[PDB]
């Protein structure tokens, strides 16, 4: 009877940490997808900003020559 | 009295509320800040209990009251109770309506921005207050003497404030906020009494400690020499037959608790004695500012009425600090109402218009109107 | 006695589901740590690129005035 | 490695110690400078407490440590602790004896003459050091590039130094010493957080501020325009769930503290922004020296890694100063170890013999031998 | 327990049978996980009605009486006091200490005393502690299995320690410093 309680308790303890872990893991997995999308989005914008400021570097240069 | 709106004067703390009529000099009604429940079941029908009991009503009969503390430094566990605490002050005693007269309150330095707006919301939205303001504790105790160059240390039950406000306010840090006043002293004694067996457990008798304290208890001049004096039973063993029925010979218990003031090491902190914090506020300011600061040190707060609180300052300050000027501390005799004396002034000032808040001013700049413009 | 055997059958099921989740949860956390590291990194570059173009356009504006 | 005495490389500050093996390029062991007591009573028998806790040992478990700061700009409250701090470095990690290899240290400009001798006394008398030296922070960060004409600004946790060292050192005043770096930033934030309610009191969590700071906090480009941006909740509200368990949305708190750098008026002083001090060091020197100084400005110190620290310089320097040369500031990417890179050099130089101090040289000219001959 | 049993009629009056309560308690009685859900369970007569034929001769079906008394532990309001549950007092001892001391305290909580053998005493702690407290560290309570003798295990040590000499009291030491010798020097 006592052995049953010991194991029965372990079941409640195992079930508790399982549903809690899976619950947060699922939430985390879904969050990663959102963060990953944001990473891809920000990276894309950074690429557009990088190629733009570079275009100004060659633009400000040619204008400096014409001014001289 | 009759003509002119005539504003009231108030000063709410985290332990004792100070409020009276209008245009007065000192508080007329000082009721205790207590509000508990009848954990017990009121007689339940021998009134629909509710009223946690408050004012002289609750303090008179603690016995069956689970005194629940709402305001603990900064956080108010519940605002709902505060509404019916202010509904008693202006009416039950003063017999005057706030929907007619302005209002003045005190500001606890470094209080969450959300609190100053939550309060004002209760006035403007419900109690219709077209004119009010919330001034800063220490600065009020100042404007009431005869000089524009003094350092102030104001505190009571809330938290300790070392404000060197003389020529101006706010520059680097100087000022200090320390959660160690009044309520902290009442909480520490019961813990130390357990060494002798005495254990005032519930929060009701916890208040009795504070009541007994302010009658005989005093501060140790020098714990070392006073310890050897314990051998004698004359200056130690003090008589105080409990109104209940059991004497408590508070001998070495009187000057034991106050030692914590100078030794915050006994309450788990790195804060040094109040004579170090004094240096902490002096060393920051300019060099040619000190000689006159020592010549004037304002000590406000009824807490500074404990026998052996002022004479100790001259011993510790003159030790580790410059010693060629006039060391002088102004400890007003009745320094508890020093804030109330200054409060009656602000409420009567006309320049006050340059500072106070008008009904419409709260809607134009939103709720932050107060501490978004002033300081 | 029979119940003592049945109770054990459910215990092992929760333990495995908890371990399986913990395995992926840790992996997702590690991945998140790497992504968030590059996220703020790209954000810093994006802010820098934005600072460059602002200074470029300002200088170019001056060059145009001097050119005229 | 084996042959030739082989000297070590070190760089002690007032916050973080940098030290590694010998003939290295970068520090191998960078332990924090902390040493407190167990105000509490250690378990007292669960080791004879002592060890205030230090190194990764103390930093790992602050909790029960009253972190006592020994070195505060110039004055060392106690030297006894420093002895056992250096007894850990050379042995516990490096596993090499100073009674065998020389030693190199850094010199905090304008440090009391009595200090440089007190330290050397610990080496020559006890740790038997026939050869050592103490070089000047900034000058080391210099000799490591490819030119003999650049102005350097080196700082970290100690004090700020605006040293225009390029062609030579020391002439009128130019150089500046300002107690406003690292530790000062960690001390200012906790004060300003009190406006929102957050109050990291004890000195243990005080360090947590510094830890959190170097991950998200940044400098305001223009406080005026960024204030109006507060209306939005995207670039402001930053996420940082306390490892304990309480999020702190550091939005307007990130770019608020750094403003003090440019506005020392918020810390009770007349010192102007770091872009004025730049002029203060340029206007003193000759007239035909400026055009090339602007073309090269060295900015060393890991403190200069805060996002929005370099781009601001171009805005303020070009304002009130000559504007017909190449305005250019060299801010090394990893500029924290710039001193360590130069340190490994001096320890390997042979001309170093012309500068260093030999065992006998300390006895012939007395203790002052060091700064009585060199500069 | 004897006070609450009076509601059903059972009234173990004298102090002799008062002890029988303690004897019976440590065999079947357990702690309520959640009194709310367990109350609705009373409708059934399987997990509630417990058998314990009095060695004298009268069965006492301790069903809702087992998990009723332990509730007082978490609810001291039932014994005329303002003290909160043992999970609040936990906070009361954590909030006082430093800030950078907590993360490791939750990772280790020693629970000694044979009183903590009641079925449903440890699993409840994880429910209430994780509620109103920081939740980003390892919440972990060390409840030694046989935690009643935990003091006895440590006792056998002190009696064998040699450093103990630095702490213990010698015959003459009691006369030199008087009777207070003990707690006047040590703590
Ligand atoms: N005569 C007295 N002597 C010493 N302490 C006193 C005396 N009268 C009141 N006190 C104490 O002063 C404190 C209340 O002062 P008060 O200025 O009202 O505080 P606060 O405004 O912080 O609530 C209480 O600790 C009380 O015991
Ligand atoms: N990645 C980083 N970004 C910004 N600041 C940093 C970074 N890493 C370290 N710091 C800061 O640099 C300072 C320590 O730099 P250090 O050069 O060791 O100073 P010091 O030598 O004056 O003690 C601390 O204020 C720390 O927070
Ligand atoms: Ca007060
Ligand atoms: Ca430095």
């Amino acid at each position: 009877a006592r052995k049953l309680v010991i194991i029965e308790s372990d079941l409640e303890r195992a079930e508790e940490r399982a549903e809690l872990s899976e619950g947060k893991c699922a939430e985390l997995e879904e969050e990663l997808k959102t963060v990953t999308n944001n990473l891809k989005s920000l990276e894309a914008q950074a690429e557009k900003y990088s190629q733009k400021e570079d275009k100004y570097e060659e633009e400000i240069k040619v204008l400096s020559d014409k001014l001289k | 009295d009759e003509d002119e709106t005539t504003a009231l004067v108030c000063d709410n703390g985290s332990g004792l509320v100070k409020a009276g009529f209008a245009g007065d000099d000192a508080p007329r009604a000082v009721f205790p800040s207590i509000v508990g429940r009848p954990r017990h079941q009121g007689v339940m029908v021998g009134m629909g209990q509710k009223d946690s009991y408050v004012g002289d009503e609750a303090q008179s009969k603690r016995g069956i009251l689970t005194l629940k503390y709402p305001i603990e430094h900064g956080i108010i566990t519940n605002w709902d109770d505060m509404e019916k605490i202010w509904h008693h002050t202006f009416y039950n005693e003063l017999r005057v309506a706030p929907e007619e007269h302005p209002t003045l309150l005190t500001e606890a330095p470094l209080n969450p921005k959300a609190n100053r707006e939550k309060m004002t919301q209760i006035m403007f939205e419900t109690f219709n207050v077209p004119a009010m303001y919330v001034a800063i504790q220490a600065v009020l105790s100042l404007y009431a003497s005869g000089r524009t160059t003094g350092i102030v240390l104001d505190s009571g039950d809330g938290v300790t404030h070392n404000v060197p406000i003389y020529e101006g306010y706010a520059l680097p840090h100087a000022i200090m906020r320390l959660d160690l006043a009044g309520r902290d002293l009442t909480d520490y004694l019961m813990k130390i009494l357990t060494e002798r067996g005495y254990s005032f457990v519930t929060t009701a008798e916890r208040e009795i400690v504070r009541d007994i304290k302010e009658k005989l208890c005093y501060v140790a001049l020098d714990f070392e020499n006073e310890m050897a004096t314990a051998a004698s039973s004359s200056s130690l063993e003090k008589s105080y037959e409990l109104p209940d029925g059991q004497v408590i010979t508070i001998g070495n218990e009187r000057f034991r608790c106050p030692e914590t003031l100078f030794q915050p090491s006994f309450i788990g902190m790195e804060s040094a004695g109040i004579h170090e914090t004094t240096y902490n506020s002096i060393m920051k300011c300019d060099i040619d500012i000190r000689k006159d600061l020592y010549a004037n040190n304002v000590m406000s707060g009824g807490t500074t009425m404990y026998p052996g609180i002022a004479d100790r300052m001259q011993k510790e300050i003159t030790a580790l600090a410059p010693s060629t000027m006039k060391i002088k501390i102004i400890a007003p005799p009745e320094r508890k109402y020093s804030v109330w004396i200054g409060g009656s002034i602000l409420a009567s000032l006309s320049t006050f218009q340059q500072m106070w808040i008008t009904k419409q001013e709260y809607d134009e700049a939103g709720p932050s109107i107060v501490h978004r413009k002033c300081f």
